[PDB]
């Protein structure tokens, strides 16, 4: 049986991302908004059972859980044409609709209040999964609901499913925009704490990176949250195409991700996308070769993660996995790897063997692809520490400023102190330093 | 002569000999030598044939 | 490389060593006991010797220009030149 | 990777020269005015990556930077058919459009004011270069914008890119025309200071020699700046032919020029072009021989620099490089060189080995050549000091007259003193003396601290 994946969409940002993800998945699999495979979707070559459940022999329902502490977003999802696509038994919605008030401590307390309902939903979804690999959580780290509830959910999943894999799609707050959530660094700190202690892999989705890519690369003057969520859903689709089109390699999510995370702490992944085109530049299908593809991918404009320019640390890639979809000549791939090494287009860790992994994947047969060749890059790159260092600096600035802590003190998790945020900030600082070490040859002796 | 030209590209093979084996592609040779300088300065015992072939292909 | 009897045999020995290592790792849920640690050390020594043999084989094939694809595989393995820096031996497993 | 060359066009004259150079390069490479390679440009034998970058899968954009202190010229370039050839991020126009007021000090101060933006642009272009050899600056040394901004740019490039080459196309003031710019000798002095201290190679463009050639050789009664710019573009094309026609030798600018500059001080090059023909004389493909080419090149009348007949100094050629384009037989080249040496048609330095270098080049297939054979002469000739001596005399006359110094004193570089001008004068005096010494066998000890 397929390794089923439960998609959890948490808080306003997480729920928007989940909704757009489900829309993209439905579009890629040719599933009607009711969860029924469209009659044109006769190409049964997609693996829906990894991420979707079959309601009947023909209707695939996403294995997606939409979770919000505010009823407005859940109702808006239920007000879409795709409301019937998801199994309603996998949907847990907080009755109070009041949200967490952008308070991580409130989100955690609400998760505890909905612990029974949430864990009943999780157990019900697990029993509906023949060989469940794990859960995918979509949330924001800056808010209250998606952040606080995300930390609570991660803790309870680790306690309840200690033998199950936990992957997250974690939307990180925009670091270039002034967050109105002054306690977001506290929320971000709690989410990073839970990912460090109870998650095995955290996929960082920086809203700053999404906005930067939409503005500079997509030529979007005012990127909507919806447009960012649709870009994220497209990225997730490209990352899951090899799961939906089974092949010789990377036939499981854990098999795919095992090569990327060498240590439990080294669970910060960078992303890359191909082909990268400006929204206006869709017009010209460039006959890009695997060497040309990799060369465009090696351009920072084509990487699906905007890591800051750390000038002090010689940040390097720890590992790279390229998932390429479409028509690829193997000799061109070989020449691409050869040129990349010869041109030193990527710096790798000096302390161990490192390379750019290349995966070739089929496109979804139910979704017509406008591009002859597409590609995902997954990378572990020390330059992600510059994002992590910036998050740590924001955390320290908030704790030193006690900003918005009075609202967290209203919630029991933060009522007496913000010590969890400070411990999370210290752990994140140690993580940044370790990521800098992993850019260095002394990573061989790191942790000795 | 027609057979040699059409099937074995004898004149084309000679032109290739001129361009490459006779160093006729002087810019290519220059760039190859520039890339090889850090390699060609190294001890020959440290050379990996795969690396040299890759450098040649890259320069081409 | 099915035709490459010595390379195939070295690879088979490496695969059996890998299987034994995986069995040892699966047997120890916690930190390796003294027997698990001894098995790990024996496997590490075997692997380093087999990887040095593999590197020598790869260099010999390069010297014979016999197979481009084996050179491509070696290049991919030593992409960060770590294995090249490690002399083609599999990196010491840090205990 | 190719050794990329960034082309910098500075001030009105420099920008006109750069525009015409880019036009000539496009014509030679079969590049459309939009930056697209013309269908006839099928000979992939040119190294565009040295001077051009690909803007798209079809559009090749010259690695050229157009810089002006007046917006009129930049707008006129952007109003030309070649507006799409250049990368728009490589086009810098001064917002104030006011220029430097023919003040070198003002040009330097303006360069300092736009230093951050200009160096950010330069670094952005440099990162687009895989193996950038260096920068080529087109400017005038007599004005304010091209001269002052050129000196500022040279200083900042030397500080920031000390490992990168700095080539200049430097327009030297007309020595036969009375310059209305009384401070031109001051502007020229500051530019010569920067060329001595911060430039590695200065291509001297004497407007007097250009005007003289246009009048006597082009039969132009009133030579326009445009005709001089078209001649300069032809010269640049010939200088880039070895990049555009790759061969066994001299396939790179540094490889080509290494043979030309024997000493760091002996970095003043003279140029020659052949055949010089009016457009009308395209009809008759004359079977010109290499010997005939070299003989015409050896004529001072064919030298693209008008050096006076100095009777007091035994000026001599230090080195000669002939870049010949077209059909050349090597055995004819050998016999020609033998005969040239036998005839002692050129006097060389007595203190070291010297010869006439000869380069044979193919013509551009994308540019229809009206001439079966074309040729560039590059020469190091001690008589170039007489041009420098004349510039020095004008400088000394202005300093002794304090002419136009009030305008320079308004600018910080000359506000308190003219010590930079005096240091430039002293360096130029030492350079003149060395050039006279370099004409003599005692050049072996010339420039030695014991001397």
């Amino acid at each position: 049986m397929p390794r089923e994946i439960i998609t959890l969409q948490l808080g306003q940002c997480g729920n928007q991302i989940g909704f757009e993800f489900w829309k993209q998945l439905c579009a890629e699999h040719g599933i009607s908004p009711e969860g029924i495979v469209e009659e044109f979707a006769t190409e049964g070559t997609d693996r829906k059972d990894v991420f979707f459940y079959q309601a009947d022999d023909e209707h695939y329902i996403p294995r997606a859980v939409l979770l919000d502490l505010e009823p407005r977003v859940i109702h808006s999802i239920l007000n879409s044409p795709y409301a019937k696509l998801y199994n309603p038994e996998n949907i847990y919605l907080s009755e109070h609709g009041g949200g967490a008030g952008n308070n991580w401590a409130s989100g955690f307390s609400q998760g505890e209040k909905i612990h029974e309902d949430i864990f009943d939903i999780i157990d019900r979804e697990a029993d509906g999964s023949d060989s469940l690999e794990g859960f995918v959580l979509c949330h924001s780290i800056a808010g209250g609901t998606g952040s606080g509830l995300g930390s609570y959910l991660l803790e309870r999943l680790n306690d309840r499913y200690p033998k199950k894999l936990v992957q997250t799609y974690s939307v990180f707050p925009n670091q270039d925009e002034m967050s109105d959530v002054v306690v977001q660094p506290y929320n971000s700190l709690l989410t990073l704490k839970r990912l460090t202690q109870n998650a095995d892999c955290v996929v960082v989705l920086d809203n700053t990176a999404l906005n930067r890519i939409a503005t500079d690369r997509l030529h979007i003057q005012n990127p909507s949250f919806s447009q960012i969520n649709q870009l994220v859903s497209t990225i997730m689709s490209a990352s899951t195409t090899t799961l939906r089109y089974p092949g010789y390699m990377n036939n499981d999510l854990i098999g795919l991700i095992a090569s990327l995370i060498p240590t439990p702490r080294l669970h910060f992944l960078m992303t890359g996308y191909t082909p990268l085109t400006t929204d206006q530049s869709v017009a010209s299908v460039r006959k890009t070769t695997v060497l040309d593809v990799m060369r465009r991918l090696l351009q920072p404009k084509n990487v699906m993660v905007s890591t800051g320019r750390d000038r002090q640390t010689n940040h390097c890639y720890i590992a790279i996995l390229n998932i390429i979809q479409g028509e690829v000549d193997p000799t061109q791939v070989h020449k691409s790897l050869q040129r990349i090494r010869e041109r030193k287009l990527a710096n790798f860790i000096p302390w161990g063997p490192a390379s750019i992994q290349v995966a070739l994947s089929r496109k979804s047969p139910y979704l017509p692809s406008a591009h002859r060749v597409s590609g995902l890059m997954m990378a572990n790159h020390t330059s992600i520490s510059s994002l992590f260092e910036r998050t740590c600096r924001q955390y320290d600035k908030l704790r030193k400023r006690e900003a918005f802590l009075e609202q967290f003190r209203k919630e029991d998790m933060f009522k007496d102190n913000f010590d969890e945020m400070d411990t999370s900030r210290e752990i994140v600082q140690q993580l940044i330093d370790e990521y800098h070490a992993a850019t260095r040859p002394d990573y061989i002796s790191w942790g000795t | 002569l027609d057979v040699l030209n059409k099937k074995y590209s004898l004149l084309d093979h000679m032109q290739a000999m001129r361009r490459y084996l006779l160093l006729g592609q002087g810019d290519f040779i220059r760039h190859l030598m520039d890339l090889l300088k850090p390699e060609l300065v190294r001890p020959a015992t440290t050379l990996y044939q795969h690396n040299l072939t890759g450098i040649l292909e890259t320069a081409v | 490389f099915i035709l490459l009897k010595p390379v195939f045999h070295c690879l088979n020995e490496i695969l059996d060593l890998c299987h034994s290592f995986c069995s040892l790792v699966s047997q120890n849920l916690g930190p390796l006991d003294e027997r698990g640690a001894a098995q790990l050390s024996i496997l590490v020594k075997g692997f380093s010797r087999q990887s040095s043999l593999l590197f020598k084989i790869l260099s010999s094939v390069r010297n014979h220009q016999i197979n481009s694809d084996l050179a491509q595989l070696l290049l991919r393995l030593d992409y960060n030149k770590y294995y090249t820096q490690a002399g083609g031996t599999l990196g010491s497993f840090g205990m």
